[PDB]
């Protein structure tokens, strides 16, 4: 907001923090959906303790899907959760909140280790058998695998297409007159 | 020329042709078409029914058969009577949704939101200052889904 | 939202209703007279009868929105033109395919 | 009370008279404290509309009042002048 | 919401002030600053803070020793007669 | 001694304090929750009378209905305690030592820890 | 449930002295939402006339 | 009342239609097993009285009606204003929130249908409760007053309690050692107890806040509340900072107890421990996409005029929660606890972002 | 809600606006003709005098004591476990003495109240006599709070937690600089506001503002780099 002979100039978009908040919520929901789809594809009774993360030590698709989902939740740069965290920090800097940035970073790093430590448990002595048996054979669901694959693609390459999602979220939030 | 005639059986396809991606107009913005009845009650909205609304109902009836069967395909441990009853319930629900869409279309035509066959005497014309879609629509299939003054 | 004119105009009394047909007819008549006058600043007193009809028919919030929209339209008309905007948008869309490389070793500032 | 004595033998007055008295005394003291000291302090009516208020809150309130009055007067005067000018220009 | 009804189905006593405030808010381009009068009138009719302040001041003044005897009210003529004057309806007589 | 507004405003939170304070027996907590709903009922009626607000007056039956539904759910949960083998006194459902209880004492279901 | 009426043997004094008495004291000291409501007998009833 | 405009209730027709269809089909399914065989009727095969119907058809019905509601929204038209006595707001942002909630619910229902086809451990009542939640939860963003918001959230809370009640308890597993011994599991009671009491606390506090908001401002509409608060700041008429701060505290604490944010989190951990994976799958979606989003909009959009009080409360809550969980999040040993604490950490981060936004 | 409103006040801005200033003396001046009781009662302005070091120290001590009592009421006493025999003896005292709860509360809250009073007084004296006129305010707050809380955690809680005390003190100093010595959510001025002095004509002011706008245009990257399409 600048005044030059009673002419106001606004280089700030007020309906931007709300868009960033929506983006963070959507990114967390997407990553949560990815991990929960991986869980639902398998047998649910196996996973009952943090130690049981080793039970995810199954064929490459499930194993690496879990690994990348955990990393994305932690906030590792290339993955989806990093976009939300980075944009939150960027908006905090734009609003000039150094203390908020400090506390966000403390929480982020503590939560990052909280997510990462499970990768230690993911290691298993042998390959786990977590699939339900149907017709005497393990039941692998093509539909859930396809959904997990789309989620994996977007988790890996969200940064490339994030501009369109940001445009859409800002468009949605601009209707709010705040 | 861009919208189907409101009095035809295909006049219900104008619901998908919108000038801007907004949901509702601002409080004070003139509707695109002349207003026929701003304070419309249930009886007059029903009286304003048209071949377009009948066509919407027919579309709902035609599309509710594949959808009803699709819903029924997830049914197990069911007798023939219950399966037929469930199909009837789903089909009736889809047809009722078609009736609701027809009622909404009639309401929109009364309020001028969709093409009601009338045009304002003096058009309020915009200046297309920001244009990311004119060339795209002209060279693509989406020119049919948008209405331009 | 306390500062939002649109949200405040969306408010209403429990029994209040708007006759949009009548309000828009009156507003169209008044704005046609104003356009016939064709002045830089809308002087409603130059159209007394239509101004009174417009005030009676339309609500305060609707009138506020209409006047703001008219001001924006006047500014846009003074600034741009249809052909100018068409050419500018075409040029900008054509440019969007290329890249914007930095200009190193500038001369200004 | 039918069989009033048999009914009132156990608890004629109170089950724990000492605790009842403590409750009464606490209620009395708290009501006194609130009404006499706490609520009047929050209301802040002692210096209300005083011509020479010694309280910062009252001074701020009077400043708000006078500033709003001045704003309303100035805007009314400016709007009257603007309307007069428009009316004069209309008849030309 | 503000229904605008009273406790017997009538009209809420604040309805005129509420209508004025809403009209001003809709009309003004700066409703917060340009509707102070109407909004304060509505808030006064709703909360009655000013009357409570007046009552507090009057209680303090009554506690102070300034008033001895108010004039009697002659209801037949709808007039006020000084307490000193004797009347048939006077309590002391 | 106290104005009704201040009295009811205070006693609502006092009732909540009593609910938290009393030993956690599901039936007792249910009764205290009902009392809290009724305190809200009385407070809403008081404010409705003060401000001539039919909405505040009408909140009475809404509060009554919500309280009735919650009481029904509480009855069902209290009955379900039996099938789930839980003492209504929740403090007895854990082995944590509590000085507030005179006779809390649990042992492993054994007869002798040492055999040889 | 609990037909005999026998209840848990609970001593409220411990919590009363440890947490509840001081917390209630602080809450009572710092809690008053009534802004300017006036008690009856605050002013003579003869001043009120609207009723 | 002389004329009842269709504008006051146009938006209610699709939701009423969906409600009618859902409940009619639910009753028919409930009475499905009743099929009399007349003495002259001939049976081609012997009737199988034992039946366990897969809920895939219920899930598909929910998907179909959600898609129809999406179609209604896409074709929707009207003026931006309030309808039905100014209790519901109809504007672009509110409608977009409604549409976003519906779309996410549709996608989650699609994934759930695939999972149910994989394996069936969920009854028809489970997905009927999900149907009710999906039908009634997006209506929250159309709320125009705190009163209607409270009633809608109460209805959604009852639906979620129904969903938790209909959780499957006993499984047919491969453990043959407990046939003649009593095994005690308290997860069901713990979930019900904590959910019920959290709902009670949140509801009472929100009702208290509603009463005091009515006292402060003659109405409880968002626009009127904000306008009155701003004008009060301008005039300096009503200056009971204690009352304003207490109203803000009651509202924030009610929402804290409702959501289960770091200061009050252990009950959320217990609920997650006792819930099935699919229940968590739906509950996290509902929570983040509606409850937490509306909690954020309370400070951003609805009660924006009170941000002069909300900022300090939010900061204190965030600091206390961070310093309280920094150690707890490393003390858990359960998958459900991990999921719940992931949600809690993200909630705290979003609260910090909300503070930054309201700045 | 503001923290330390008086300290962070723009005297010049409030003076030009006419807004009442919190720096006003706020003192009573009884007349020489006034009653003796009035003269004695007018002495209470020493309780408002903010330059009285003894008054400020007692004020800080009262704040610390109240904080300690609140901590005891909330967390300290409930976490600490008292011996059963001690509890029985004190309950017997309550039974045998009227208002025994008051004396029990006094006994239980004496340690917390006294330590809080000591901490408050020492902290006020420390911050006032030292660090009050340093150059880097943020650094002064951080270092002072770090040292003070390190010593406090070493003494009150445990000598083995002094590093955590120091880290918490650094965090508290940053927080205090953010929201106590600075006005982030307590703004009393509009961003970009100013005051005009000197006899400059409106035409001259408009000309200077036009020049300022021309300079401001250079901020935009597109205009500075000459990367704009011809409109
Ligand atoms: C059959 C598929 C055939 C695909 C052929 C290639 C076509 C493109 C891919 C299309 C795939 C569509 C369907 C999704 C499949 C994948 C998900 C899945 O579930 O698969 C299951 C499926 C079967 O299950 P499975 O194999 O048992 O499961 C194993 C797991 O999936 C674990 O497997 P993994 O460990 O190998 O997974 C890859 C791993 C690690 O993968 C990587 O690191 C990717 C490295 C790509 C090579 C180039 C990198 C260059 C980076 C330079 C710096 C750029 C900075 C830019 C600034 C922002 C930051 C990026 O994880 C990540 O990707 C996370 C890190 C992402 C880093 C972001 C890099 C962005 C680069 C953007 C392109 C730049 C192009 C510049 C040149 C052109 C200029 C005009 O998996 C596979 O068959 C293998 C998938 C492996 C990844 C495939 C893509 C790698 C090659 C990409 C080449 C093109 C560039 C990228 C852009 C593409 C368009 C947006
Ligand atoms: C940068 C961060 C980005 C984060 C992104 C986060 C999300 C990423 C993952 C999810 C993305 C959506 C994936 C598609 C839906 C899932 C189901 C599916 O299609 O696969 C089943 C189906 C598999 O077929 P099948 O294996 O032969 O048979 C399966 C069964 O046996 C037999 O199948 P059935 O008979 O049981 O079911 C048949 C039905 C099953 O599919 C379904 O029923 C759809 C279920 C999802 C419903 C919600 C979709 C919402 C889309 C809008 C954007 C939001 C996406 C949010 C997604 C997460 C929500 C939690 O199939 C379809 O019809 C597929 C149509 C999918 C497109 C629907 C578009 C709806 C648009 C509505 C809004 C329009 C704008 C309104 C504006 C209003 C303004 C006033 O899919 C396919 O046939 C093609 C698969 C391979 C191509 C997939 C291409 C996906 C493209 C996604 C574009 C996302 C937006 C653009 C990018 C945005 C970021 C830059
Ligand atoms: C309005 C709501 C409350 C109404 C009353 C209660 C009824 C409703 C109950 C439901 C509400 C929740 C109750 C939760 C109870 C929690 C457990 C408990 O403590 O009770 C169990 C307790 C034991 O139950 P039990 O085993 O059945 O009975 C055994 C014995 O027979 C029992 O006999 P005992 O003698 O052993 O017990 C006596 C009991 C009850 O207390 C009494 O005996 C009466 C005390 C009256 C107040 C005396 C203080 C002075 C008041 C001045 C007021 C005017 C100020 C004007 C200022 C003007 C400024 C310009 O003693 C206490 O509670 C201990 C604290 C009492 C002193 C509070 C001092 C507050 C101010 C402190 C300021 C800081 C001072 C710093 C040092 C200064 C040095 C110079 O129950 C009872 O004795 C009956 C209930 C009593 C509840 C009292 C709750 C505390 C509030 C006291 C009044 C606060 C006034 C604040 C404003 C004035 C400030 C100056
Ligand atoms: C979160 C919860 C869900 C969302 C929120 C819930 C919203 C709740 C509030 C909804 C208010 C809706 C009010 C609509 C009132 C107007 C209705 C209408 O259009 O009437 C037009 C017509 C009148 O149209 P009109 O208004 O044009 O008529 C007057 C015309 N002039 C003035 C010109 C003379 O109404 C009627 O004639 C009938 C009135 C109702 C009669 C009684 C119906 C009872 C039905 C009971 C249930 C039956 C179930 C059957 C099931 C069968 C299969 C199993
Ligand atoms: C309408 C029905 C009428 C008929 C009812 C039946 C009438 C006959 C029976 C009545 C008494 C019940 C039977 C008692 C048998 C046991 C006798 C006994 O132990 O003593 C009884 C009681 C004993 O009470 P207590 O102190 O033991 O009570 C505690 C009880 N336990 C032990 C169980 C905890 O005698 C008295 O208390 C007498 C002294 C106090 C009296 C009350 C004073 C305060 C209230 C009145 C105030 C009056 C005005 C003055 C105050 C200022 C006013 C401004
Ligand atoms: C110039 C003249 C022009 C004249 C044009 C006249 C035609 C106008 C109408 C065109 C309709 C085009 C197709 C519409 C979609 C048909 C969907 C269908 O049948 O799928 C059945 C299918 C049923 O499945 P299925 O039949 O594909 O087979 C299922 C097989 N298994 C199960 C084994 C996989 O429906 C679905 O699966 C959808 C489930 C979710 C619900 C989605 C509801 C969508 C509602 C769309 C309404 C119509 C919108 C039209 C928009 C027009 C815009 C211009
Ligand atoms: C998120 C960011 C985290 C920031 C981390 C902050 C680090 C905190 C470190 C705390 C150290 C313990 C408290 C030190 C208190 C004394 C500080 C002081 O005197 O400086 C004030 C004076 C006041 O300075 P000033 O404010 O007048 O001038 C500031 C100058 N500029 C602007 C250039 C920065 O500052 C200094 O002279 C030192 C500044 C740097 C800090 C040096 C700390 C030395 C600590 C060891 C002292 C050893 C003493 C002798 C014993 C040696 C061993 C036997
Ligand atoms: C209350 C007041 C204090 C508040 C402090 C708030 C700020 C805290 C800042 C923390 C920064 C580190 C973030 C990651 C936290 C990881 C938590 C965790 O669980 O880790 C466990 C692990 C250690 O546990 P582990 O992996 O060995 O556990 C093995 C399993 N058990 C324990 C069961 C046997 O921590 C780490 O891996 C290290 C974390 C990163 C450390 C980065 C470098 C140090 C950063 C701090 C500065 C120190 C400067 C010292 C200078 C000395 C000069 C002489
Ligand atoms: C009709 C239309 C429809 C509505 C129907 C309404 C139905 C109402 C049903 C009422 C049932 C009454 C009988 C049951 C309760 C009897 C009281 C009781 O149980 O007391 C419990 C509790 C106090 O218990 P405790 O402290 O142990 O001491 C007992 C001393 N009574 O009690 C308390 O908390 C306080 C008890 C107060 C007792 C007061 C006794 C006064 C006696 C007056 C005698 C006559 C003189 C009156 C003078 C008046 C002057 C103004």
């Amino acid at each position: 907001m600048s005044i030059f002979s009673n002419i106001w100039i606004n280089n700030d978009l007020n309906s931007y923090g709300l868009s960033i908040l929506l983006l963070n919520i959507i990114n967390y929901l997407i990553v949560f959906m990815l991990i929960l789809s991986v869980i639902l594809l398998t047998n649910l009774s196996k996973f009952k303790s943090l130690n049981q993360f080793k039970e995810f030590n199954s064929y490459n698709f499930i194993l690496y899907s879990l690994i990348f989902s955990l990393l994305s939740m932690a906030g590792i740069p290339p993955l989806l959760g990093f976009t939300g965290k980075f944009l939150a920090i960027l908006y905090s800097s734009f609003k000039s909140q150094y203390l908020l940035i400090l506390f966000m970073t403390i929480l982020n790093i503590f939560g990052m280790y909280f997510y990462i430590q499970n990768l230690r448990f993911v290691v298993k002595k042998n390959k786990s058998s977590i699939l339900n048996y149907k017709n005497y054979y393990v039941n692998i669901n093509y539909s859930i695998t396809l959904n997990i694959i789309l989620l994996n693609f977007f988790n890996f390459f969200g940064i490339l297409f994030l501009s369109d999602l940001i445009i859409i979220l800002n468009y949605i939030s601009s209707y709010i007159y705040i | 020329s861009q919208t189907f005639a409101h009095d035809s059986f295909l006049g219900g396809l104008n619901l998908f042709k919108r000038r801007d991606p907004r949901f509702v107009l601002d409080q004070g913005e003139r509707p695109p078409y002349p207003i026929i009845n701003s304070n419309s009650s249930f009886v007059d909205v029903l009286s304003n029914f048209n071949k377009a609304d009948f066509g919407l109902v027919l579309f709902s009836a035609a599309i509710g058969f594949p959808l009803s069967r699709w819903v029924l395909k997830g049914l197990t441990f069911s007798s023939l009577n219950y399966r037929r009853g469930l199909f009837s319930s789903v089909y009736g629900g889809v047809i009722l949704w078609g009736l609701v869409l027809g009622f909404n279309n009639s309401y929109y035509r009364l309020n001028g939101f969709v093409d009601n066959g009338l045009v304002w005497k003096r058009k309020e014309r915009k200046l297309n200052k920001y244009d990311f879609t004119s060339e795209f629509e002209d060279n693509s299939f989406f020119k049919k889904l948008r209405i331009r003054d | 939202m306390e500062f939002s004119n649109a949200l405040l105009s969306q408010t209403k009394l429990p029994g209040q209703q708007y006759d949009y047909k009548r309000c828009f007819q009156a507003s169209n008549t008044h704005f046609e007279c104003l356009d016939s006058i064709r002045d830089a600043y809308d002087n409603h007193h130059k159209c007394p009868q239509t101004y009174q009809a417009w005030q009676s028919s339309c609500d305060v919030g609707i009138r506020r929105y209409q006047m703001d929209n008219r001001e924006q339209q006047k500014k846009d008309q003074l600034l741009y033109s249809k052909e100018q905007l068409k050419n500018y948008n075409a040029a900008k869309n054509k440019e969007a395919y290329g890249i914007t490389a930095p200009k190193n070793l500038s001369f200004a500032f | 009370v039918y069989q009033g004595f048999k009914v009132l033998r156990r608890n004629p007055t109170f089950y724990n008279p000492r605790s009842a008295g403590m409750v009464a005394l606490s209620y009395f003291a708290y009501s006194y404290y609130v009404n006499k000291y706490y609520k009047p302090q929050n209301s802040n009516f002692e210096e209300y509309n005083s011509s020479h208020p010694h309280n910062h809150d009252e001074k701020v309130r009077q400043y708000h009042e006078k500033t709003n009055q001045a704003i309303r007067d100035a805007v009314l005067e400016k709007r009257a002048e603007h309307d007069q000018r428009l009316r004069e220009e209309a008849k030309l | 919401s503000y229904s605008g009804y009273s406790l017997n189905g009538g009209v809420h006593p604040c309805l005129p002030f509420y209508e004025r405030m809403l009209q001003c808010a809709k009309s003004e381009a700066l409703p917060i600053k340009m509707c102070t009068a109407q909004t304060e009138d509505y808030l006064e009719c709703h909360h009655r803070k000013k009357q409570y302040a007046l009552n507090y001041a009057i209680k303090k003044e009554l506690n102070n020793i300034r008033i001895v005897a108010l004039p009697r009210y002659d209801e037949e003529n709808d007039t006020f007669v000084p307490f000193s004057q004797a009347t048939a309806d006077h309590i002391f007589q | 001694m106290l104005t009704w507004i201040s009295f009811w405003s205070l006693i609502f939170w006092l009732i909540l304090i009593i609910l938290v304070l009393k030993p956690k027996n599901f039936i007792s907590i249910l009764f205290m929750s009902e009392l809290t709903w009724l305190a809200l009922y009385c407070l809403s009626l008081l404010f409705g009378a003060i401000y001539c607000d039919i909405t505040l007056l009408s909140i009475s039956f809404f509060i009554l209905g919500v309280a009735g539904l919650e009481f029904s759910f509480g009855i069902l949960i209290a009955i379900l305690y039996k099938n789930l083998n839980e003492s209504l006194n929740t403090d007895l459902n854990n082995n944590n030592n509590n000085q507030n209880i005179f006779d809390k004492n649990f042992k492993t279901p054994l007869e002798k820890i040492n055999w040889q | 449930l609990n037909i005999d009426g026998l209840h848990l043997k609970y001593n409220h004094n411990i919590n009363n002295v440890l947490y509840y008495t001081p917390s209630l004291v602080l809450f009572l000291i710092f809690f008053n939402i009534d802004y300017f409501s006036e008690l009856e007998l605050f002013l003579p009833l003869e001043l009120s006339f609207i009723d | 009342l002389l004329r009842l405009l269709v504008s006051e209730y146009i938006f209610f027709l699709p939701v009423f239609t969906n409600l009618f269809i859902y409940w009619h089909i639910f009753f028919k399914n409930n009475i499905n097993l009743v099929n009399k065989k007349n003495n002259w009727d001939k049976s081609i095969s012997v009737k199988n009285i034992i039946i366990k119907q897969n809920p895939s058809f219920i899930i598909r019905l929910n998907l179909l009606l959600n898609s129809l509601m999406v179609l209604y929204l896409i074709t929707f038209n009207g003026y931006s204003s309030t309808f039905w006595w100014s209790h519901f707001k109809l504007n672009n942002y509110s409608l977009y929130m409604y549409l976003l909630v519906i779309i996410f619910n549709n996608y989650f229902l699609y994934i759930t249908e695939k999972h149910i086809k994989i394996l069936n451990n969920y009854s028809i009542d489970y997905f009927f409760s999900i149907i009710n939640i999906t039908l009634f939860i997006p209506m929250i963003f159309l709320s125009n007053t705190l009163f209607t918001f409270f009633f809608l959230i109460e209805l959604v809370s009852c639906a979620i309690f129904y969903k938790f009640i209909v959780s499957k308890i006993s499984f047919k597993n491969s453990n043959y050692k407990d046939n003649y011994f009593s095994i005690f599991s308290k997860n069901y009671l713990n979930v019900l107890f904590y959910q019920y009491w959290s709902s009670f606390f949140s509801s009472v506090m929100i009702v208290f806040c509603i009463i005091y908001l009515f006292s402060l401002t003659g109405s409880t509409e968002w626009s009127i509340i904000n306008f009155i608060v701003a004008s009060n700041n301008q005039i300096n008429y009503y200056t009971n900072n204690i009352t304003l701060l207490f109203i803000c505290l009651t509202l924030i604490i009610g929402f804290i107890i409702k959501l289960g944010i770091a200061p009050i989190q252990l009950y959320k951990i217990e609920i997650y421990k006792g819930l099935p994976f699919l229940s968590i799958f739906f509950y996290t979606t509902f929570y983040f996409l509606i409850f937490f989003l509306f909690f954020s909009l309370l400070f951003i959009y609805y009660l924006s005029a009170l941000n002069n009080f909300f900022w300090i409360i939010l900061l204190i809550i965030s600091i206390i929660g961070i310093f309280y969980i920094i150690s707890i999040i490393f003390d858990i040993n359960l998958f459900k606890a991990f999921l719940a604490y992931s949600t809690i950490i993200n909630s705290i981060s979003f609260i910090l972002l909300i503070i930054a936004i309201i700045f | 809600m503001e923290l330390n409103s008086s300290a962070k006040e723009d005297s010049h801005y409030v003076g030009v606006l006419g807004y009442p200033s919190q720096h006003d003396p706020h003192t009573l001046h009884p007349k020489k003709h006034d009653s003796t009781f009035t003269k004695v009662y007018a002495c209470r302005d020493m309780l408002w005098d903010h330059h009285w070091e003894v008054r400020n120290t007692l004020y800080a001590g009262f704040k610390g004591a109240l904080l300690g009592v609140a901590y005891a009421s909330g967390f300290g006493l409930i976490s600490k476990t008292v011996p059963s025999i001690v509890l029985k003896k004190m309950f017997r005292f309550v039974r045998n003495n009227n208002f025994g709860h008051i004396r029990i509360m006094q006994d239980l809250l004496t340690p917390y109240a006294l330590t809080g009073f000591g901490l408050g007084s020492v902290y006020y004296l420390y911050q006032h006599n030292v660090w009050e006129n340093r150059s880097n305010k943020w650094l002064a707050e951080v270092l002072s709070n770090a040292l003070f809380f390190q010593v406090a955690t070493a003494v009150c809680v445990n000598p083995g937690f002094h590093i955590y005390g120091m880290v918490g003190g650094i965090l508290f100093g940053t927080l205090k600089y953010a929201f106590y010595n600075s006005s982030f959510f307590q703004e009393k001025e509009s961003i970009g506001s100013y005051t005009t002095f000197g006899d400059l004509s409106e035409e001259e002011r408009k000309k200077q503002e036009y020049k300022d706008y021309i300079q401001f245009l250079g901020n935009y990257h597109k205009v500075r780099n000459g990367q704009l399409v011809d409109l």
